[PDB]
RNA sequence: GUAUCUAGGACUACCAUGGUUGCAACGGGUAACGGGGAAUCAGGGUUCGAUUCCGGAGAGGGAGCCUGAGAAACGGCUACCACAUCUAAGGAAGGCAGCAGGCGCGUAAAUUACCCACUCCCAGCUCGGGGAGGUAGUGACGAAAAAUAACAAUACAGGACUCAUAUCCGAGGCCCUGUAAUUGGAAUGAGUACACUUUAAAUCCUUUAACAAGGACCAAUUGGAGGGCAAGUCUGGUGCCAGCAGCCGCGGUAAUUCCAGCUCCAAUAGCGUAUAUUAAAGUUGUUGCGGUUAAAACGUUCGUAGUUGAACUUGUGCUUCAUAC
């Protein structure tokens, strides 16, 4: 239902080579819509195409067709792979990093501590 | 002084314990409590017979 | 009358007065610690007991009636307690040895009405309430 | 931790229960104003005793004390916006004058019956809990609002439930589909 | 204390509302080249020998003799000397 | 003088005879850490505080010590005493009043979950570690907001209005309020459930398709009805028995108190009850009690502490100016 967001509270913050944005999307009959729709509306608003458009807020606000968001938008790629906030491309992810679950790791430290310096040997162990 | 006990639950085994027969369940709050206001005041314009009963029989 | 009213005879009231709050049944219930004392609830809100005992009774004049009481043992205190079954028939789901819950009159102490030193209720037998088991809404734990 | 839990009481039942008069007042308060049970009649009168205390504790300091200016006509200008209070009630010498009924009213639950979609008090009420009321864009669970002013003309039919006209019945579409087999 | 953002470019002194809090202030970048130090003390025997020390915890060595504690100085902040003070 | 980071009887020699006390010292008790605070109020108070902060203290009880800017450390060491552990029997190693968990104690209090994403800390650090903290799970201490139905109409009901007739009395009939399981389509999702949103990743909320209302459904309670205290001089059973009753009292055969039913009342997502506290309680009295007889003048006086204490001692005015009438 033609949607048209038209985004509030604008920061050219050039220390993270960023215009970091609030989304106030409409679709006032219907309500809802995808983060990877949102990118691309709003890409083609300032030129900086899709995947660049990283944008995390949201909230579908009281009982229709709004929702209050923030996007960031990032002026390279180059900058946007150094600033991050990590997991935040991996959603995205053309960056996909490494489940642990974390405690089988804990483990293996407390295991490698026990034996003289070595560090090698109980890694094999583990 | 020491009377006894033997006597005890005698009553409770020698009443019948009357049907629990029912009767209409009565509504939800908001419902129901302005059903009791026809009850209480409007129906309830009370004829001036020297005052009447909820719970007048008879 | 009396007070010393004067300008600096500021210290003799709060002599006079703690005196005077000696004798003060309230305070002396407290500054005594008179609960943790004597009293078989050491302060504290309920007791689980142990049953003991039923006891058939004679109430004071001029009621002539068996009024069904029961004896437990304190878990804290091993303390000996006569404490009343409120709520109908009663006795025949206390049940000797069966843990009780001792719970007061709301009387500050004092023997109930017309009932012979009897300060206490019972409030549960065997953690179900007495109260839910005469209504039926609840079926006792089998042993 | 923080620091959470700030809880005041709002959550006074009266100080004698059983006074025959009192009794059927709150159950006439409750017939003309269908409120479920007399303890959210209880909400309103407690909220009264901390306005009307509110209101007395600043009326004995003399205007034009900073303290009673500051605090008094701010507290007016909230009521105001509440509907409670007409411009020349706006002095806090008037404020102790106060009703229960004033505040009641501001609820929707008495005002979907003025603006005729309800016609009575008792059918504004039951839309408005389950979740049929519009402020402005907003679909709004809650009966008890006590609606400041400039909202009351932006009540109306939720808008994509079906009045305004998406979904139908579903009983329409129940009946529908009973002749569809 | 002034904080310069260089890229791009705002130039700050934290300064003080009213209300007792910090402002951001945009001050102007020949404003922000230097900055005032109230003189907690001063003190005489480290070198060459009178020592000057600000608030802000600098030590400016060799300080003209007529400033008193409690004064205000002018620093030049890119070299650390007094270039000013009121009395 | 010595010690120490420092004054210092902290410690030691010598030398004096002091220091503290009815303004309650010294001692004993304390569910006694302290404060910031909390509860309850007409105010005044009374009570509370173990706990979300701040400071201090301790880490089984005690003592001693190294490192290091800093610990007389315990998720450091060394020792003893008490506890607990393994062992191939020679020995060695330990501190959940840390987080979970278990046992026991008790009236009494949760998961052997996940994460550093937030919050921030530490480290050599952009990066690691973090039961610090956040997250979920449990949670009617407690607080906060209410889904559980609504309208015509039909069946008869009331109260105005009219036609009447005017004790009586019938017919039309309305904004309504209803007692009906009669009807009829409507309303809106709590729940459920794609999707999206949430989130570190999930959860619930906030969003929203597909779903869900004739209650027997989306199906509310907990105490009471003689009085206090609000509501049955009801009906069956019981008959001073059983049992009820915070109190006064009920029950000895119209039981309006019992046990049910029915009817209803009062407070309903809460209510009952216990314990402690506070109001009431003026029953603690500083505010603000009583003392002839109700509970109350010491037998009486001297009398010290305590306590209290008369008048008189920069002060009135006169004039004018400004400034309210």
């Amino acid at each position: 239902t033609t949607a048209t967001i038209r985004t509030r509270k604008f920061m050219t913050n050039r220390l993270l080579a960023r215009k970091q944005m609030v989304c106030d999307v409409l679709h006032p009959g219907l309500s809802s819509v995808n983060k990877t729709e949102i990118r691309e509306k709003l890409a083609a608003m300032y030129k900086v195409t899709p995947d660049v458009v990283f944008a995390f807020g949201f909230r579908t606000n009281f009982g229709g067709g709004r929702s209050t968001g923030f996007a960031l938008i990032y002026d390279t790629l180059d900058f946007a792979k150094k600033f991050e906030p990590k997991y935040r491309l991996a959603r995205h992810g053309l960056f996909e990093q490494k489940k642990q679950t974390r405690k089988q790791r804990k483990e293996r430290r407390n295991r490698m501590k026990k034996v003289r310096g070595t560090a090698k040997a109980k890694i094999g162990t583990g | 002084v020491h009377g006894s006990l033997a006597r005890a639950g005698k009553v409770k085994g020698q009443t019948p314990k009357v049907e629990k027969q029912e009767k209409k369940k009565k509504k939800t709050g908001r419902a129901k409590r302005r059903i009791q206001y026809n009850r209480r005041f409007v129906n309830f314009v009370q004829g001036f017979g020297r005052r009447r009963g909820p719970n007048a029989n008879s | 009358m009396g007070k010393p009213r004067g300008l600096r005879t500021a210290r003799k009231h709060v002599n006079h007065r703690r005196d005077q709050r000696w004798a003060d049944k309230d305070y002396k219930k407290a500054h005594l610690g008179t609960r943790w004392k004597a009293n078989p609830f050491g302060g504290a809100s309920h007791a689980k007991g142990i049953v003991l005992e039923k006891v058939g009774v004679e109430a004071k004049q001029p009621n002539s009636a068996i009024r069904k009481c029961v004896r437990v043992q304190l878990i804290k205190n091993g303390k000996k307690i006569t404490a009343f079954v409120p709520r109908d028939g009663s006795l025949n789901y206390i049940e000797e040895n069966d843990e009780v819950l001792v719970a007061g009159f709301g009387r500050k102490g004092h023997a109930v009405g017309d009932i012979p030193g009897v300060r206490f209720k019972v409030v549960k037998v065997a953690n179900v309430s007495l109260l839910a088991l005469y209504k039926e809404k609840k079926e006792r734990p089998r042993s | 931790g923080r620091i959470p839990s700030v809880f005041s009481k709002t959550y006074v039942t009266p100080r004698r229960p059983y006074e025959k008069a009192r009794l059927d007042q709150e159950l006439k308060i409750i017939g003309e104003y269908g409120l479920r049970n007399k303890r959210e009649v209880w909400r309103v009168k407690y909220a009264l005793a901390k306005i009307r205390k509110a209101a007395r504790e600043l009326l004995t300091l003399d205007e034009k004390d900073e303290k009673r200016l500051f605090q008094g006509n701010a507290l007016l200008r909230r009521l105001v916006r509440i509907g409670v209070l007409d411009e020349s009630r706006m002095k806090l010498d008037y404020v102790l004058g106060l009703k229960i009924e004033d505040f009641l009213e501001r609820r929707l639950q008495t005002q979907v019956f003025k603006l005729g979609l309800a016609k009575s008090i008792h059918h504004a009420r039951v839309l408005i809990r389950q979740r049929h009321i519009r402020v402005r864009k907003q679909v709004v669970n809650i009966p008890s609002f006590v609606v400041r002013l400039d909202s009351q003309k932006h009540i109306d039919f939720s808008l994509k439930s079906p009045f305004g006209g998406g979904r139908p019945g579903r009983v329409k579409r129940k009946n529908l589909k009973k002749n569809q087999g | 204390d002034v904080i310069t953002l260089e890229k791009t470019g705002e130039f700050f002194r934290l300064v003080y509302d009213v209300k007792g809090r910090f402002v951001i202030h945009r001050i102007s970048a020949e404003e922000a080249k230097y900055k005032l130090c109230k003189v907690k003390k001063t003190q005489l025997g480290a070198k060459g020998v009178p020592f000057l020390v600000t608030h802000d915890g600098r030590t400016i060595r060799y300080p003209d003799p007529l400033i008193h504690a409690n004064d205000s100085v002018q620093v030049d902040i890119a070299s650390g000397k007094i270039t000013d003070y009121i009395k």
